[PDB]
């Protein structure tokens, strides 16, 4: 049998000692690439090889790396938004709590005022 | 957790 | 899964004066 | 070693992650040697932020994280366990789920919105 | 074709160094070592305690028993000159 | 998400391509005929997909990252404002969890 | 009553204080590099036994 492997070794070495010394180291366009697609599907019904069916398989490649590529666009929109959110709540709970506060200051405040 | 047959050895693997 | 207040029963269970 | 011992511990905790992999540690019977206890900070300063950027499982801090509490190196004499942490594992392997149902869901709701 | 794999969460969480992915209605793993302690907050707890047992005995009907009354860390104190002391935890 | 789906959408174009050829290399008889009419109904909703799908994506993406950075000053000056309001309170209350201080030892120093 | 009433203001802006601890240790390491991620976006991408014995170490050890 094949098997798992041991620890390292100079792990070994290490210690007290040692480690002191042992220290560490275009997307319309898509819509063109799809209706042919569509189109070149029809095609291949059409008249009735390897031509045809390598084509579509450049041509399904081509609109998956098409997409492929668009992917990280939107990955940045995350950020984007990431941070807005962040913003978002930000904001909010500030003029949260200190609404808050103040009208506890008003309820102290009164409390007091309903002493003279 | 023992959910069932409470027993299981350190490391014969077999 | 909250509180501020709820840390207190936590805090007081676990706390204490072979 | 000079440019090695850098992937090497690069792999070392890689692989840490699968827990197996633990108890292969385990019940093969290492988990006695403070080299180990080193090694755990050793590896532990990969937790710096250069550090990681090149890691593949973020289980690796877990890992340390248990492997650094030495009990559990104690426990880990069995795979009972490996059931167990391995079971929340495969359990994560969720969000993809989520996005099937939620939607459906949100179909449904929307039949009901549609049902007004 | 795909693998299309974009997750930004964790990328924070590990940009931060790691994550929630263990044990969230899941905490055995954690669980299992059991809890530690904590000697850092062995102390805001400790004078919040103070100050709502110093409310309380505002919040009390008190008897005349209660004199030399003195406060401590994490123990209540009343003094008798009978000299049996309770340190409850209104 | 909504890429995703995109990628799903090219995984149909393919998974149509197939079996919507499926019985038809292996082969209820004009019934077939609407089996495939379908088969292409099918195919038509998914490039009806294709087609929503399509309208989705926003163009000029590369300076997005600019705008971000305006932004990024952004969550900077939430910085300055709420935490400023986090002191604020802070100080404010200072006093209240000193008059109560006050008043508890005051009249135990008083009852 | 004003007890009570603080009693609320604190844990209230208790509630603040926590969140703003996450406002703190976030807030020197905000956004590292702010770009400093995309890394991390193919990253964990092409993140996603004998493959761990596709040991590329391993594969060293397979004698040693």
């Amino acid at each position: 049998s094949a098997l798992p492997p041991p620890p390292m070794q100079y792990i070994k070495e290490y210690t007290d000692e040692n480690i002191q010394e042992g220290l560490a180291p275009h997307k319309k366009e898509l819509r063109k690439l799809n209706m042919s697609i569509l189109i070149n599907f029809l095609d291949l019904l059409d008249i009735l090889r390897e031509e045809k069916l390598e084509d579509l398989k450049l041509l399904f490649v081509h609109v998956h790396h098409l997409i492929n590529e668009y992917r990280p666009h939107q990955a940045r929109e995350t950020l984007r938004v990431m941070m807005e959110v962040q913003k978002r709540q930000r904001l909010e709970t500030a003029e949260r709590f200190q609404k808050h506060l103040e009208r506890v200051i008003e309820m102290i405040q009164n409390c007091l005022a309903s002493l003279p | 957790s023992p959910t069932s047959p409470s027993y299981s050895p350190t490391s014969p693997s077999y | 899964p909250l509180s501020m207040s709820q840390n207190l029963a936590r805090l007081a269970q676990r706390i204490d004066f072979w | 070693g000079n440019r090695l011992r850098f992937q090497l511990e690069l792999e070392f905790v890689q692989c840490l992650a699968n827990p197996n992999y633990l108890n292969f540690l385990a019940q093969r019977g290492y988990f006695k040697d403070k080299a180990f206890v080193n090694y755990l900070k050793y590896l532990l300063y990969w937790k710096d932020p250069e550090y990681a950027k090149y890691l593949k499982y973020p289980q690796c801090l877990h890992m340390l994280e248990l492997l650094q509490y030495e009990h559990f190196r104690k426990e880990l004499v069995n795979a009972q366990c490996a059931k167990f942490i391995d079971e929340q594992q495969i359990l994560h392997w969720s969000r993809k789920r989520m996005r099937l149902q939620q939607a459906l869901a949100e179909q449904q709701q929307q039949n009901n919105t549609s049902g007004k | 074709a795909r693998l299309p794999s974009f997750a930004i969460p964790y990328a924070i969480d590990v940009l931060t160094t790691g994550s929630y992915p263990r044990l969230p209605t899941c905490i055995r793993d954690k669980i299992i070592p059991p809890d530690p302690i904590t000697k850092i907050e062995k102390q805001a707890t400790l004078h919040q305690l103070n100050q709502i047992l110093r409310h309380r005995l505002v919040t009390t009907d008190l008897p005349p028993q209660l004199a030399n009354l003195t406060v401590a860390n994490g123990r209540v104190k009343f003094r008798v000159e009978g000299e049996f002391e309770a340190t409850l935890t209104v | 998400d909504r890429l995703t789906q995109l990628q799903d959408a090219v995984n149909s174009l393919a998974d149509q391509f197939c079996n919507a050829i499926g019985v038809l290399q292996q082969c209820p008889t004009e019934e077939y005929a609407q089996l495939f009419a379908a088969l292409i109904a099918r195919t038509a909703k998914d490039i009806d997909v294709l087609i929503d799908s399509l309208p989705s994506e926003e163009s000029t993406a590369a300076l997005q990252a600019a705008s971000l950075y305006k932004l990024e000053e952004e969550n900077h000056e939430a910085a300055t404002c709420l935490e400023d309001v986090v002191y604020r309170g802070d100080m404010l209350l200072e006093k209240i969890q000193s008059a109560l201080a006050d008043i508890a030892q005051s009249q135990l120093k008083t009852r | 009553q004003l007890q009570k009433q603080l009693k609320e203001a604190e844990q209230i802006l208790a509630t603040a204080v926590y969140q703003a601890k996450e406002k703190l240790k976030s807030i020197e390491k905000a956004r590292k590099g702010a770009i400093s991620s995309e890394e991390i976006i193919k990253y964990a991408h092409r993140i996603s036994d004998l493959e761990m014995r596709s040991g590329l170490l391993g594969q060293m050890n397979n004698p040693s």
